[PDB]
């Protein structure tokens, strides 16, 4: 405003427990300080003004005011500033995403005077996070329908093939499935497209799903993609594939939207299916490292709206500056309580409220010789997805499915007996590639990796 | 009063027809509150209430319209 | 058949009148040819292979996959190119343009060998543009609903909004609507907060539109917001809204989606209702200059999927270069033949088979100084919300109202005759505020007269 | 194998150099012959007969570039 600390930047001030707070990276234009660019954030993405001849008729002001409460610079970066600013709790609706987001980065990503900017983070009070339903079911619940305990669960996308008939769908679904997979999905382009609508391939993998199941013993499925132009067809789809026993159906959330995706939330907590969510066309909004939404945002709208397996990445390849702020977010979604990290990137401590967790889903282009690692780094909660690692094996479809399901309980039946497994990884491996040919032709396609001279 | 662009301070953000307080003081009657001369049709006569303000002495600023600074949203989108 | 042919870079290839053609600017790393990256970028958004030992397995094959055409580099930038892509028609599903998003920019945008990619403008074939829906209304039938023909629109936004009780709020909208505005708009921040949730604010706007509108003469309006946590939350705001009369509402198409927008847009055309699109997080997306999504893809995207009016921003502003590209998709967005012109964004000759138009809507804190230069460039098929330029006058709202409206019509009355607006419209201003006390209060406010060239 | 890199490209271009941008190598165990030479386990497969490993194609995927031509996407390398 003045000379006067803008009336906005007020740093003495500690935030309630009933305040969202947010962390802003922004760059300023040549010639603007830092202050006054922290002070103009917290204006523009509230009342966008400074003064008070607006909104001032008889007493209200001040109470929907997004004070700004922290600036520091960030090291190594230059001319690169954190922004923390806290928000009141009446500004924004009772069980909205939509909302939240267009009041937060509604048009403060426009501003003239800023560079670029940010949103690194977030944090939802108690007081907000009990006005939402969460995921419809969860980690235990979901690990209990379907009666998995103890190891993590495969799955294979039929990622490459495009023009297929439905039955010869229904057929390399039922070939996989029954060779000792979990699940099998949907590739995310196929919808109604006239080589092949959706009603035929629903039926035919209906049947592929039931015969393979009642011949092995176990409960598979199958994630069916409901995403469709209108809510109407959408809701049809999904009232067609429970019809059929479905246990699971497939949906993304970023161009669909929020609306769609918490209406498809409530309809599975109502009648009882697990969702699972595909992040596609994310790199749209948070790739380059200076300008956008950092993807841990994206992850807490998500665990807020609805949704209980989530596409996470793996860290198999990243470097510890990345792997860390992985693991990070990835501890974000399945725990309770959070506490503040800067270097794992969490910057609030944030508390769940005994809400559930969903779980995270590794894939893209792995195979056997990663096994080891995999499950030392997400742990045994969590879905690994093989897109070419199991429809390659030199003979079929099948036995690369039971290459993969022998590969996965040798890793974790060695990892219970207290082998090392950054160390014998491969050790472990071969000496299990030796009463199975199909492991051991696994083993010869593909190459081992040595990650780092002896760990990591 | 006039001045070419929207003006904003020296290496800052903050107006500067205002100096960031939002309001200014009316050019009309010189913050007296009383008119000056006739206007329009002799409808307006010297003695009576200032016709721009209207005897508040205290008009909105023009190149940020109260907003206080320049680069926002109501006082800026017109690039 | 080896990559010493890349099989999906074919500079010879002509391609077909129902083929969907999409332009990339993309920089590539420091080490990787063109030609390589734009067949990667032609297989990423495709079948992620080059060779045929998995997809070809029984006799099928180049039907389903893009290919390159055109990699010239872009002039004056360094390292930077622009690359040309026809994707079969067969690809993509009928009505549903979440589909062409999901399949066009999907995982391209992650790929590696790129340093930063970013897509600049699209071309659907008649054949696919025939299967929407398209705009509920149009440009026509929504000025023949209003009855306002031949000047723009004006509409009037309220900044006081937050904390400002329901009753007052119609008071507010009251007091503008009857001084002469034609529409009111809703904050874009206001659904249902606890201290003025939304049924008890249809209400008191409703009741001030009767009367107005029953004082006036005229057809009043005000944009409510429809924007809902669900799609049955959706639906009964919407059919609350329909009940009591109002002729126009209000949604967001990049926070809600586009299954939604959809939604939404077919039950406005099945009940009479025009639908305002508000553009609400768009610079999220669509800023840097080199990495993104460019706005024309989106205001062709909203066309297909529905919407009456649209935001687009003042061009009164920008200097030059980015100036005429916003005029460029001005004319996406109205017309219903455009031929290509680079030096204005357009990359594509388009042609929308007779779908009608939509109707741009500039805003942003501009005053009445400003009449002329908007009356010339956006013509009169627009509307021109005003924020401050009508709260803020020393009288009240109507005052401010009537001022607008004034300056409005001297300005189209003036340009009709014949008057050159760019050089003598500060004139024609000033010779209107000499019978009227409110334009000449507005004229003395915002002393800024103008930058007359 | 053909190539001991763990996963890279030609010097410059994005083609992969293990499969020289064919997708498809040539067996390790029959050296594209097509017939065993040795007996590979305890008796499951004697020489003589066709390849345990290639089933008698004398052509397998490849490692590195799975299946594709080039080093990115998802068919080659990890979502971030």
């Amino acid at each position: 405003v003045k000379d006067y600390k803008l009336t906005y930047y007020t740093p003495d001030y500690t935030p309630k427990d009933t305040d969202l707070l947010a962390a802003f990276r922004f760059s300023p234009q040549p010639g603007v300080p830092a202050d006054e660019a922290g002070a103009a954030i917290a204006a523009e993405s509230s009342t966008g003004t400074w003064t008070t001849v607006w909104t001032d008729l008889l007493t209200d002001m001040d109470r929907y005011k997004g004070k700004c409460y922290h600036i520091e610079p960030v090291q190594g970066e230059e001319n690169s500033y954190f922004a923390f600013i806290a928000y009141p709790l009446d500004l924004f609706e009772e069980g909205s995403v939509t909302n939240i987001l267009t009041s937060i980065v509604g048009n403060v990503f426009g501003f003239k005077a800023i560079r670029s900017l940010r949103l690194e983070d977030i944090r939802f009070p108690v007081a907000l996070v009990k006005t939402f339903q969460g995921p419809p079911h969860g980690i235990q619940v979901e690990r209990d329908l379907l009666n998995k305990y103890g190891r993590p669960m495969l799955g294979c996308t039929i990622k490459p093939k495009l023009g297929l008939s439905a039955k010869n769908y229904g057929r390399a679904v039922y070939e996989c499935l029954r060779g000792g997979l979990d699940f099998t999905k949907d590739d995310e382009n196929i919808n109604s497209q006239p080589f092949q609508r959706w009603r035929d391939r629903f039926l035919f993998v209906a049947d592929a799903i039931h015969k393979s199941q009642a011949e092995t013993g176990e409960i598979k499925g199958h994630y069916l993609n409901v995403t469709a132009p209108t809510c109407e067809e959408m809701m049809k789809r999904a009232e067609f594939a429970k019809e059929l026993g479905m246990p699971i159906i497939m949906h993304d959330f970023l161009t669909a939207g929020f609306t769609a995706n918490t209406t498809l939330a409530k309809w599975c907590r109502d009648n009882g299916v697990l969702l699972h969510i595909h992040r596609a066309m994310h790199a749209v909004i948070d790739r380059q490292r200076n300008h956008g939404i950092h993807f841990r945002v994206l992850a807490k709208c998500l665990r807020l709206s609805g949704g209980d397996h989530l596409h996470s990445g793996t860290v198999v390849g990243k470097l510890e500056g990345d792997k860390a702020s992985t693991l990070g977010f990835v501890d974000l979604m399945r725990e309770d309580h959070i506490e503040a990290d800067r270097s794992r990137g969490v910057f609030f401590t944030q508390d769940w409220a005994s809400m559930p967790g969903v779980l995270p889903v590794a894939s893209g282009g792995i195979h056997v010789w990663h096994m080891p690692a995999l499950v030392e780094i997400f742990g045994d909660d969590s879905v690994l997805q093989f897109g070419g690692g199991t429809l390659g094996h030199p003979w079929g479809n099948a036995p690369g499915a039971t290459a993969n399901r022998v590969a996965l309980e040798a890793c974790v039946q060695a990892r219970n007996e207290g082998r090392d497994l950054y160390r014998e990884g491969g050790d472990i491996l071969r000496e299990a590639g030796k009463w199975s040919p199909e492991l051991a032709a696994a083993l010869d396609l593909w190459k081992e990796i040595k990650f780092e001279f002896e760990t990591m | 009063a006039n001045n070419n662009p929207q003006g904003t301070k020296p290496n800052s953000l903050v107006c500067a027809n205002c100096e960031g307080e939002g309001c200014v003081a009316c050019s009309q009657c010189k913050g007296g509150g009383v008119n000056l001369i006739d206007h329009f049709n002799g409808q307006f006569k010297a003695g009576a209430l200032c016709w721009l303000c209207r005897g508040k002495k205290e008009v909105l600023c023009g190149d940020c319209n109260g907003a206080g600074f320049i680069g926002g949203f109501l006082s800026t989108f017109d690039e």
